[PDB]
């Protein structure tokens, strides 16, 4: 067998790379900013144990030059440079990466982090360029020039028609006649503001107005410090630069995890719901914001940039590879968050706003998440019976049961004023049994998911449940019970099918009758919801044996009226009203309108 | 080689329904009520009710399901049946019903087997949305949110 | 100047292009089987001027053997093979795209579409796998063995140890110990039904009971085809094959367009609203299904697939670069589907079927197009007071128009039995006037930006609008509002911030009192879906002169009870009766209840 | 070259709202209004509305607005400001009533001057949400989907 290494066809492999590769246009800039950057933390390395190298250009920046009258953007840095070997090693030859071998010749304890480590991002530049004219200036070398048309071979030139830098790289790109827009104010600050808005060195842009220096990155990023000594507004500021936002954030949640995994997060919380914003970072270089399962959809209200150096970043560095190791970082922010929020709640004053305003994404979370639906639990604060001035919490809930109670009652409703005078309190509130208030629709589906907090079940007044009663109720309430036994056969057959049976509750000690809906199945409000859903059962008639109203109806019965017309139509018209009141919206609403102004007429003395 | 078929597997699910199992049991045999949970139902037998080893197709005949054997409110087994998998190929699915009556809740544990490999996703996915969905906002046994 | 042609450095290319360019591990399979079928379209595109070269091994297939007892995924092809000058430049050098060389030595004329293009797929296959062995066999040379552990070199023998094939290319590829998932037959159905299920030659792969052969790709693409050969059970199998969904599509829109951007689309309605679909394959080879805007969000209901030939591939093909050709599909796609849907609208019998499942949907799509606004306008159907019987499109209501009305009358509720007696329509069935019944909380947000068809304004009965009357009516109702006058003060001032205004209407003939809400704002529907949402004005008191409750009030408010205590309890009760009537859900539904109990009482003789 | 700051730009946009023109111009302008729809406002005098060359801050002091000039019900003319931007950026926005009383709706034209160049979709976005769908939401003028 015979031994042959690998080739490469450099014609067609500059035509892959530059066209094939990298989506967006705008992404030329990004890469030759980094590159500028690489350079200006190699010369700044150097300065370190040699300022000779430095003092020929002091000023450590980027500058940006566009012309519109030459249409070349010239982009110039005072970084190390390139010698007249590294431009024809490192500047052509494909996938050769000087800045990655530069970060292996560091010696043992470094802190100077690069980016460069593929070698193919110069090449991206000729996506909006049809020519480069790269003018390089070393400390140990001569200013020479760089020139190629994107073809097939590059010319190196000794630099004597051009300006004397002093040190650092000039690029001069011959943007496309249809490119055009690159030349333009906007789109510059667009793509720094995209890509390279936190640069650790200052970024000029020439604005003419009269040219002035724009600096595009004055925000520098927080997560190379430590949280501890990071003030409010700075936060404040770092909140405003990565997103639109004109708030300040209502809460900042800054940590850093080491180990197999190393990323630094900083997580801020809006003061209102904004009804993917976490953006994802590589060594000052934004990556891309489109990270599906980084933060799930009920937390996708708080926003915050994500800083790491093991993410598997591909050949255009606008995506990340399919990997094991953001589930982990994913846990590590809900962790983070959730304490967060206890750190929250430890002040009721700020705890207050928090609540107000993101209330259906915790209640979201209870409802959808499993792993910590118990620790989400712990932030639900509703209104109730003994709390009518202030949200109280699940857990203060538990410090005021009583030691017979082991049930945690609950109302739904469309508004606080419909469930706090319900009817179904008057039992609770004999027993002195505390109620919780729910007046968001969300609300019953994050009871529906949660079933249980602190050993005690969840339970709905508005259903079927039975109260705890002792030997010498039970012994009276079931002879009186079956006394209204004809009563309640004849309130059966005459609604129909409307209800599914007629008993008689003792839960009622104000109103004469009310409709629960039937056990295992869904409330009176959950179908009044799902029914009210832009994008999208069984009743029970119960009565009050000590209300005057059916002391008259079972005494109409025994009369022989049980098909009488009066006793009928006052049957229809106590079921509908007690619709009304249980929170069922009642079918053919003129029916029962018809009824009150019988009722109206007859109270008018009008026949 | 000789030209042929794959071999079956096996998968399990635990839907929770918030249904009593008297209503949930009869939800899979009567007819009626599977005509609204499917919208596309046709029964072979005259009968009020499904009974043992009794076909019928569902979804404009594409999916074909037989009881083969049932518990009184607790066991629930069908030999389902796609029509575009191969005759040979026939899976079993068993409904075992738990009604839990500290939550009011009801957890059906479906053990299906017999499927395709190359339709494992196929008929599980579905099984969420025209078996446990639908049931869901037909009937509105539990929330769909 | 000195001139240097540009190089690549070969051990580096080779890691990038095999870890940094492709995201998922699954993608080495379609690019294997893509290199099997462009090499069987190689040897058939021969077998048209010499079929010598065919009847070395007749039988086209793609067989794939995988041995858990050796760790080899074998994948054996019987195309045009490869000779040893071919595995050393073809397969040999990175970049270098045999497949597109023998494309532009095409003639003119030619009907052999091929994907290899590039001329890196080919080293994917190394990111589940360490070395591979690669078995080739052509006509015109002997077989040889391409032997590579993704090092910096590959080896070339004379095949003398294998067994000896007809004509093709064996892939032996020795998968990690960790990869080892690929050899299961759960996981190579799995990509071949995800990036090669339209592979124009059979897949065989060897699964293991005795061991038989499994056909992979059974299902044929019908983009191929012309939509008139095509017969419906074609296209039910082609839909049960691109979605995991069990019914028939219930519409099937096959169109094709040529010139300056070809592409053939097959998309399909289901029978009920699933509550990205439309894949994008590139000659036979499935890209990705995650389009931004190829298809807007009310439109996503529908299925299907679009096979293009000009869409910007990058180099891992599972992306599409930025373009402008995408909106150009996404307007063809939104035109012929709306053409589709009009067939659909020309059988009644189909129609039924499509609107009972997508009614959301076409609304939803005039709410958020506005391009397409009036041509969905023309697929709204509703029930109507002269239509209780079908759903009347509104085309169909513009035809029974009378001469002398000019307004488009509509009225929203929460199903069709509160809205068909609904107290409005007394003065538009006495002018002989239809009126549309809205039973969906989205039926409103179409008409909030529709707000004209076919000339006639949309108007709301629930709102205050004014009705066609003529000088002999407006003398005789003017005197008798001011007759009105004291009542209607003394019902505003007793109501207090409640209503903005009591005014005598004349639109209610059976009613004595209804409410409506203020014009420019949002109707009594609209407030309750608003507040009835899982993720989430000004009312006016009409009196009827016409009711004997009414002639009763004013003759109360004469005597000198404008605030006597029957007359402020039978206002209030009225009012709150009106608002049932009109939509609104009362607050504080036990202060109602409790006077409905006073009137059972006062009925019964209860004192 | 000398250090200094960009130039200027203008946007223009036109957010319908479902409102008489006398409800939306008291609603710029009327304090307990404004509180309602902002959930944040200083307004450093004490009258009952908004007068002529009044500053007022909104969003927590980040937003610095005042009425320069003001038409009845037919012009509104501010100079807005960020908090954000230099003390040279002074910018305005002017806001015209074109009620119809066809459709009942009434739309808004905004024209938007003085902007800085890398702030133009900071304030367009965000005009829509803490300004467009911050008014239809608390009032009511206009539907939200
Ligand atoms: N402006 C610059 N100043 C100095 N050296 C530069 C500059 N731009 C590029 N270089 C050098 O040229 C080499 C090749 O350029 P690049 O293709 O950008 O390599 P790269 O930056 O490592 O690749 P990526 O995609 O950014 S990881 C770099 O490794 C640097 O050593
Ligand atoms: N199984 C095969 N049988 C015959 N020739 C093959 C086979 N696989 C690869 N080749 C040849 O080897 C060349 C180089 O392989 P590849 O890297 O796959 O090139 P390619 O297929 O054009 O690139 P892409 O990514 O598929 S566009 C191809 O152009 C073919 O001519
Ligand atoms: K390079
Ligand atoms: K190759
Ligand atoms: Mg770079
Ligand atoms: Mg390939």
């Amino acid at each position: 067998g015979e031994t042959f290494e690998f080739q490469a066809e450099i014609t067609q492999l500059m035509s892959l790379i530059i066209n094939t590769v990298y989506s967006n246009k705008e992404i030329f800039l990004r890469e030759l900013i980094s590159n500028a950057s690489d350079a200006l933390d190699k010369i700044r390395y150097q300065a370190l144990s040699d300022p000779k190298q430095l003092e020929t250009e002091p000023d450590l920046f980027i500058r940006i030059t566009p012309k519109p009258e030459e249409k070349v953007l010239e982009i110039r840095d005072s970084g190390i440079g390139m010698t007249k070997a590294e431009l024809i090693n490192n500047l052509g030859t494909i996938a050769k990466s000087g800045t990655k071998a530069f970060m292996e010749a560091l010696s043992a304890g470094a802190d100077v982090s690069m980016i460069g480590q593929f070698g193919v991002g110069f090449y991206s530049l000729f996506l909006v360029a049809d020519r480069v004219q790269v003018i390089s200036k070393n400390n140990e070398d001569e200013q020479y020039i760089w020139e190629s048309n994107a073809g097939g071979s590059f010319t190196v030139t000794l630099d004597e028609v051009n300006e004397r830098i002093g040190r650092g790289t000039v690029l001069r790109l011959f943007l496309k006649d249809d490119q055009l827009e690159y030349l333009e104010e906007k789109r510059i600050k667009e793509v720094i503001k995209r890509h390279s808005e936190f640069v650790a060195y200052p970024i000029q842009l020439l604005v003419t107005k009269v040219q002035e220096l724009e600096e595009l990155n004055k925000t520098k990023p927080l997560w190379t410090r430590n949280p501890s000594d990071i003030t409010q507004e700075e936060y404040n500021a770092f909140y405003k630069s990565i997103s639109n936002d004109w708030e300040d954030p209502l809460y900042v949640k800054h940590f850093s995890v080491e180990g197999q995994l190393e990323f630094r997060a900083i997580l801020f919380i809006p003061k209102r719901a904004p009804f993917n914003n976490i953006k994802l970072y590589v060594r000052r270089v934004f990556i891309t914001d489109e990270a599906e399962d980084l933060i799930p959809e009920w937390l996708s209200f708080v926003k915050g940039v994500v800083d790491s150096e093991d993410l598997p970043l591909n050949l255009s560095r606008e995506m990340l590879q399919q990997n094991k190791i953001m589930k982990v970082i994913r846990k590590n922010i809900v962790k983070k968050l959730i304490e967060a929020f206890n750190e929250i709640a430890e002040d009721s004053e700020q705890f207050d706003k928090f609540y107000s305003a993101f209330a259906k994404n915790i209640k979201l979370g209870v409802h959808e998440d499993t792993q910590n639906r118990a620790a989400l639990a712990k932030l639900l604060r509703y209104n109730s019976t003994k709390s009518v001035d202030e949200l109280t919490s699940l857990t203060d809930y538990v410090t005021r049961m009583p030691e017979h109670q082991k049930n945690i009652y609950y109302i739904t409703g469309e508004s606080l004023k419909a469930v706090e005078k319900s009817p179904f309190l008057d039992a609770l509130k004999a027993k002195n049994f505390e109620v919780l208030f729910l007046t968001d629709p969300i609300d019953e589906y994050a009871f529906t998911q949660l079933k249980e907090f602190e050993g005690k079940t969840l339970v709905d007044i508005t259903k079927d449940f039975e109260l705890e009663e002792t030997d010498e109720e039970k012994a009276e309430r079931e002879k009186e019970i079956k006394e209204y036994e004809p009563l309640t056969k004849a309130l059966k057959d005459i609604l129909g099918d409307q209800v599914e049976k007629v008993v008689v509750s003792y839960k009622l000690l104000d109103a004469p009758a009310a409709i629960r809906t039937g056990q295992f199945g869904w409330s009176a409000n959950m179908e009044r919801i799902m029914k009210a859903q832009a994008l999208r059962s069984k009743k029970t008639f119960e009565i009050s044996p000590k209300s005057p109203i059916i002391k008259e109806l079972k005494k109409r019965v025994d009369e022989g009226g049980a098909q009488d017309k009066t006793v009928k139509d006052l049957t229809n018209l106590l079921f509908e009203t007690a619709l009304l009141t249980s929170g069922f919206s009642l079918e053919e609403p003129t029916s029962f309108a018809s009824r009150i102004n019988r009722l109206i007429s007859l109270g008018l003395n009008i026949d | 080689p000789q030209n042929g078929s794959g071999n079956s597997t096996s998968i399990y699910l635990e839907p929770t329904f918030n249904v009593p199992s008297s209503e949930l049991y009869e939800t899979f045999l009567d007819k009626q009520r599977i005509l609204a949970w499917t919208r596309s139902a046709q029964f072979f037998n005259s009968g009020p009710k499904l009974e043992t080893k009794e076909k019928f197709e569902l979804f404009g005949g594409n999916v074909i399901s037989e009881l083969v054997s049932c518990e009184k409110d607790k066991k629930l087994v069908f030999h389902w049946k796609l029509k575009d998998w191969s005759a040979p190929f026939n899976s079993t699915i068993e409904m075992t019903f738990h009604e839990s009556q500290e939550f009011h809740e009801t957890k059906l544990q479906v053990k299906w087997t017999g499927i395709p490999v190359g339709e494992e996703d196929r008929v599980r996915a579905n099984f969420e949305e025209y078996y446990v969905r639908s049931i869901k906002l037909t009937f509105g046994f539990g929330a769909v949110l």
